[PDB]
RNA sequence: GGGAGACUUGAGUGCAGAAGAGGAGAGUGGAAUUCCAUGUGUAGCGGUGAAAUGCGUAGAUAUAUGGAGGAACACCAGUGGCGAAGGCGGCUCUCUGGUCUGUAACUGACGCUGAGGCUCGAAAGCGUGGGGAGCAAACAGGAUUAGAUACCCUGGUAGUCCACGCCGUAAACGAUGAGUGCUAAGUGUUGGAGGGUUUCCGCCCUUCAGUGCUGCAGCAAACGCAUUAAGCACUCCGCCUGGGGA
């Protein structure tokens, strides 16, 4: 939802106007990522949104990739922020 | 994308010249700057200019006709591909056409034709011939 | 966010003022029960219809403008108490902008 | 370009025996290749056909001399290297040194003796069709070039490009 | 032919169902659809006279059949 | 190439908009068939190249009023739309995905390809349980035929349908991998945006993203392709090395 987004943004980023960045991006991503879980489990043959999950997954996992090329701790930081692996 | 602008270059001039256009204009880089300060010096295009705009500097390049209809340029053709990269040494040093076109090379002293570097006794990496 | 919803229903052409109008007041109150908001209702026309809905060729069209959430089930209410009652033939609900 | 003038001499690369078919059974006609030319640089090729073999010479030859080209020497020698390619008929031709003589077995042989080019290296790579062959062949001989003609194109000169 | 749709000379939108009015004009005898290529509307307001159509169909407000 | 940086065009996020048989779940519909019931009415109905099997006097067909049940959605509907493909057309609602346009705020090369793996995946088909209107392999009978293990006809079982779990194949085809850039033009069309007019409508010009046709260059063995390339180029993956055996 659009005010769940501006909470994340104005939470999880470095400024109110550093709307992209990767950590705004993934804390976006990881909230979508839980609705469309839950979605599945509810609605276990739209394989059709199953894709645009994956999708966004490996978006996510991309990004994470480059946090842990140029910012190991900022990298962490964010993952204890999360609760992800 | 643009995994080999070297070679988008060329194409773009082989393309503008099968069509017979006048000019082109390319985001710009120091090497391509350099090749078209050797054709330009070679005789291989008439003239070229630069634009400076934010993002990347453009160049633009006019092109050369004996006539309204003969070219001077036949054809261009990259040889480091990149995915297999042509370096060579003062004695393989091509020799492009017997001398009627040109090899373009990059040196320990810098962005050079055949005949430079064949003098000088040197090589390096081919990225260029010209018939 | 709270979007409208026209909703249309087809009141049979031979009841009671006073029984359709505690009627009309049941389906509201049944909205509100559920939390969707009523912002209008008002009867449109009294018409020869195009074929016999439920035997009766003639009908009573009510609307029943309202807000509401998506997640709230007032409308799902609204529509199997609809089903269940035979005194009005149609139900039906429209999402509009 | 213009016959006139010159003493072109002939030379048959093939006769192809070829038909038609009508009710009556097959129209047998022969088909023939010759190239022509003044061992000077110019050299051309024609395509005839006919009941007989020497009529099918003559037109091949008339059109020979209506289609003639120059190609330029060095040393009875091209001056640089060459591919040639025309519809499944891919020829390359290196410049040779003096002496090695030709490296050819006809149709290319051919063209290349009646052009006068004493001395070259060639291979036909692609297919084996006379008329394919001799038309790369010459679209090669069209490709190549003369350096006072790239040295008047380019400005520069020509020791100032061969260096 | 270059022709003008009722619907965008009249500067209408939001077409409901309960129009009957603007929707029987673009109706056939026997309740049939007019083809766009006859009417001459645009593919996005024919498709919203479709909708419109059909559920004004359903209420009874139009026929299926005569 | 390695390392320390810096930038925004690429890639993506944000604001605002647009479209849509995009998908899953739920319910609802009118038409038509089939069956059942009620009347009318009575000798043929059906079917064929011919007939015949069949059904019908125990009331057929047909006709009119209802009811049950399933499946598919006439017009709109179009080399039109969406989707990665398969595929997706009644209607409404719940949840949800991708795409396009501007915007130039933000990150600042984060991208592309991608073996091996994972997922989806026409129809047939398999397992369990429902259901089954019509259609229909198998099968029966009538015919035809020299024969007819077929085409034709009358019937008709699995199956077609629902839920789950398996299968994972196709002329799964644009018989054209994905990505990026460059390269005459013409014309329609879908979704937008901007501008110059127009009482609005509308027309015009520009531009993006698709979707068709004609066609220059070039390509092609030819057929044909041609800004939705089969042209010029580059990155990666998959694949071929005569036919059969197989
Ligand atoms: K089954
Ligand atoms: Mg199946
Ligand atoms: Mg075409």
């Amino acid at each position: 939802s659009q005010e769940r987004k501006n909470e994340i943004i104005k939470e999880y980023a470095r400024h109110e106007g550093d709307t992209g960045s990767p950590e705004v991006q993934i804390a976006v991503l990881t909230e979508d990522i839980n609705q469309l879980n839950e979605h599945a489990r509810t609605h276990k043959k739209d394989h059709h949104s199953y894709r645009g999950l994956m999708k966004k997954i490996g978006h996510r996992r991309n990004l994470l990739a480059y946090l842990r090329k140029t910012d190991i701790q900022r990298y962490r930081e964010l993952i204890q922020r999360l609760g992800l692996r | 994308v643009m995994t080999d602008p070297i070679a988008d270059f060329l194409t773009r001039i082989r393309n503008a010249n099968m069509v017979k256009h006048e000019t082109l204009e390319v985001p710009a880089s120091k090497i391509k700057r350099d090749i078209a300060e050797i054709l330009k010096r070679e005789g291989f295009i008439r003239d070229v200019e630069y634009i400076e705009d934010d993002k990347q500097g453009v160049i633009r390049v006019f092109l050369k006709y004996g006539k309204n209809e003969e070219r001077v340029i036949t054809n261009l053709k990259r040889i480091s591909k990149p995915g297999l990269r042509a370096y060579v040494k003062a004695d393989e040093v091509p020799k492009v056409l017997n001398g009627l076109g040109i090899a373009i090379i990059s040196t320990s002293e810098g962005v050079i034709t055949d005949k430079e570097a064949r003098a000088k006794n040197i090589g390096g990496e081919v990225i260029a011939y010209v018939w | 966010q709270d979007t409208k919803y026209e909703i249309m229903y087809i009141i049979r052409p031979n009841i009671d003022e006073e029984a359709k109008t505690a009627l009309v007041e049941r389906f509201d109150t049944i909205l509100k029960d559920n939390g969707a908001e009523v912002i209008e209702s008002k009867d449109w026309e009294k018409r020869r219809l195009a074929y016999e809905m439920n035997g009766f060729r003639e009908g009573i069209y009510h609307i029943v403008n309202v807000t509401s959430p998506s997640t709230a089930g007032a409308i799902n209410e609204f529509d199997r108490l609809a089903k269940i009652n035979d005194d009005i033939i149609r139900h039906m609900i429209v999402k509009v902008e | 370009i213009d016959p006139k003038h010159l003493e072109l001499e002939d030379r048959v690369v093939a006769i192809n025996r070829v038909t038609k078919v009508v009710k009556g059974g097959r129209r047998l006609r022969f088909a023939a290749l010759v190239v022509v030319g003044d061992k000077n640089g110019h050299v051309g090729f024609g395509t005839g056909k006919a009941q007989e073999v020497p009529e099918a010479i003559r037109k091949a030859i008339e059109d020979a001399k209506k289609n003639l080209v120059e190609v330029p020497m060095v040393g009875s020698t091209i001056p640089h290297e060459v591919i040639g390619v025309f519809g499944g008929g891919r020829i390359l031709m290196k410049p040779a040194v003096e002496g090695s003589g030709v490296a050819a077995g006809g149709p290319v042989r051919a063209v290349l003796e009646l052009a006068g080019v004493a001395d070259i290296t060639s291979k036909s790579l692609g297919s084996n069709t006379p008329i394919n062959v001799v038309r790369a062949t010459v679209e090669g001989l069209k490709q190549l070039k003369r350096a006072e003609e790239v040295a008047a194109l380019r400005g520069k000169s020509v020791e100032e490009i061969i260096g | 032919r270059r022709k003008v749709d009722y619907i965008a000379a009249n500067h209408i939108e939001y077409i409901d169902y309960k129009d009957t009015e603007l929707l029987k004009r673009f109706i056939s005898e026997r309740g049939k659809i007019l083809p766009r290529r006859v009417t001459g509307t645009g593919a996005k307001n024919q498709r919203k006279l479709t909708i419109a159509i059909k559920r004004a169909r359903i209420m009874g407000l139009l026929p299926f059949v005569s």
